[PDB]
């Protein structure tokens, strides 16, 4: 409790002093984009699916990791160029139109609420209930309470103590972690004999368990899995996941915007490629950790039983998100406990107070410009924060859907409703970034049919629900079966034709209206038609950055292949 | 062995990054 006390004394100093009293260097840029994506949810999801499937999770963060060179080498001077404070108003700009942008910015700000903000308050949640044993939804208030209080104290330098505080938590972790379990080679060697000795369910429903899955899959070493027996198939990872990334580093608005204050192009590769060096890291970080919490202590991690599944978490489905709570309430010193929380919290605030800050920037900028063009500062400033309050409120709300989705596994759930509604933007990005032929309404309907199309295949998933082997979910295997990356290549793919299909069928959109719009124009010098910067870099740095870019993707692909 | 398709990973990798600059400087 001191550890605690301490440092929400240090957050409410700090918080009071910056209260009372676009030039970014690299470094804080990095942390900043670190900090924003990594958060508890983070942990717990990559904890979890590490104690239920295995490192192939981990290969997820691994792919995020090559789309920020894509999104610093290939976006960002579009992004700078055009002079887009966020993404939909680059839409605005480029097709023209307020029902793209509207849509867009709509459609962004629900993937907040069931991607972001819902994720993090149910990881939060899981960590009071497993340190200060409380109740979901009261530890969903106390969590709700904790972050009030911090953003009105705490707020918004930060970036670099928080990435640090985050990295050192984790690495004490981790350290006393392997030498309890004895190591990796301790960690690799008893790993598959990981299996409950509990496999009765009194209930009559299925008496006898299959005795198929609660063992740990016979792959679940292996980063890259079967294409269609193996769970996360390796085209559902390479193509399958690359797509989401695209829309959520490359077109999101959390991650341009904590990346668009850069000093110039430069500073923002260099700290895309220092968010990519500590994107090498959560693995290690988080995923062994939870296999840590699988070998120590499996009846309470890997239950299959939903009696005694529905007494530990309170879902019959899940309880292999528990793994990294859990973890931190025993394994760690009876001293220690305070700042392994203090940094599962430190985390939360940071990946929050971004996701609050682009919101933010997209409702209170877009939607109500688009409303109401002339306001004040305090009623922009006041529309802000209310709109951070009710998208808080409306995450909350939906929680209950976050609380048993995908097999009861938290980041198996983001994935896969990232994978219904990420790839539309995705292509209309893409299309819109490399294509001219592409118009507004060329766009426009693409867009609406991939969001009609992903609606039908998810709207499933949250009405039949899902289960575990004790109970697999009543659905047809049709549309079940093939695995949310793959559906999302297929959407993407449709949607890219879709749209191609429309803007070749219809009115083309004049050239004058597309100068520094476009990838293929970043450096023309004519003028623009006003439908509705200045990127430079010398030789030396720019010759340093791209050297040290490819040993960071060397870096990056010998771990891929090391762990298969 | 870990290490040794690590290591060729890392060698189709290079040879991947190689012929991409290839072609850029070809391609212009
Ligand atoms: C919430 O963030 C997580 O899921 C997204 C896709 O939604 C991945 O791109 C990212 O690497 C991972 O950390």
């Amino acid at each position: 409790i001191l550890v605690i006390a301490a440092y929400f004394l240090l957050v409410i100093g700090v918080g009071l002093w910056s209260m009372c009293r676009r030039s970014m260097v690299w470094w804080p840029v990095g942390a900043s984009l670190f900090a924003s994506n990594i958060g508890s949810g983070h942990f717990v999801g990559l904890a979890g699916t590490g104690a239920a499937s295995g490192l192939a999770v981990a290969g997820f963060e691994w792919n995020a990791l090559f789309v920020v060179l894509l999104l610093g080498w290939l976006f960002a001077p579009v992004y700078l160029t055009a002079g887009v404070i966020t993404m939909p108003q680059y839409l605005r700009k480029r097709f023209g139109g307020r029902r793209i942008r509207l849509y867009l910015s709509v459609l962004s700000l629900f993937l907040y609420i069931f991607t972001k903000i819902s994720v993090d308050m149910f990881s939060g949640a899981v960590f009071i209930q497993q340190a200060l044993g409380w109740n979901i939804y009261a530890s969903v208030i106390a969590l709700l309470g904790i972050t009030m209080i911090y953003t009105v104290t705490g707020g918004l330098y930060t970036d670099t103590v928080q990435t640090f505080v985050i990295l050192g938590g984790a690495c004490i972790l981790m350290g006393y972690a392997f030498h309890e379990v004895g190591g990796y080679s301790g960690l690799f060697d008893k790993y598959l004999g990981a299996a409950t000795s509990l496999t009765v369910s009194e209930d009559p429903a299925v008496g006898n368990i299959s005795s198929f899955c609660y063992r740990p899959r016979p792959d679940s070493y292996h980063l890259l899995r079967h294409p269609v027996t193996g769970d996360l198939p390796w085209p559902a990872l390479l193509l399958g996941l690359t797509i989401v990334s695209g829309w959520y580093w490359c077109s999101d608005q959390v991650i341009v915007q904590r990346c668009l204050a850069g000093k110039s192009l430069t500073h923002i590769k260099a700290g895309c490629i220092l968010c990519g060096y500590l994107k090498l890291t959560p693995m290690f970080l988080m995923v062994m950790p939870g296999m840590i919490s699988r070998i120590l202590y499996p009846d309470e991690v890997a239950c299959v039983v939903p009696e005694v599944c529905r007494r530990v978490c309170g879902t019959e489905v899940g309880c292999s998100n528990i793994a990294y709570p859990r973890l931190v309430v025993k394994l760690m010193p009876n001293g220690l406990r305070g700042l392994m929380l203090a940094v599962m919290l430190a985390a939360l605030m940071s990946s929050l107070a971004s996701i609050f800050n682009s919101s933010s920037t997209l409702f209170t900028m877009d939607i109500y410009t688009r409303l109401r063009p002339r306001a004040g500062d305090r009623e922009l400033l006041l529309v802000g924060r209310l709109w951070v309050v009710f998208i808080v409120v409306v995450s909350v709300a939906w929680l209950p859907v976050v609380q048993a989705a995908q097999g009861g596994q938290l980041f198996d759930y983001i994935q896969a409703v990232s994978s219904y509604l990420a790839p539309p933007v995705s292509a209309v990005f893409v299309l819109a970034l490399f294509v001219p032929r592409v118009n507004e309404q060329g766009a426009f309907w693409g867009l609406i049919g991939g969001l009609l199309m992903g609606l039908a295949r998810l709207i499933p998933e949250f009405s039949f629900g899902s289960g575990s082997c004790v109970q697999p979910s009543a659905c047809p295997a049709f549309l079940c079966g093939v695995h949310y990356l793959y559906f999302a290549i297929v959407l993407f793919f449709c949607s890219g034709l879709l749209t191609l299909t429309v803007s070749l069928c219809t009115a083309p959109i004049p050239r004058k209206h597309l100068h520094r719009l476009v990838f293929s124009l970043r450096h023309s010098k004519e003028e623009r038609e006003d439908l509705d910067e200045d990127i430079s870099e010398d030789p030396s740095w720019a010759r340093v950055v791209n050297l040290n870019a490819l040993l960071m993707m060397a870096v990056a692909v010998f771990l891929w292949g090391f762990y298969a | 062995q870990p290490w040794m398709q690590g290591l060729i990973a890392v060698a189709v990798f290079l040879v991947l990054v190689a012929i991409a600059f290839a072609v850029n400087h070809f391609w212009c």
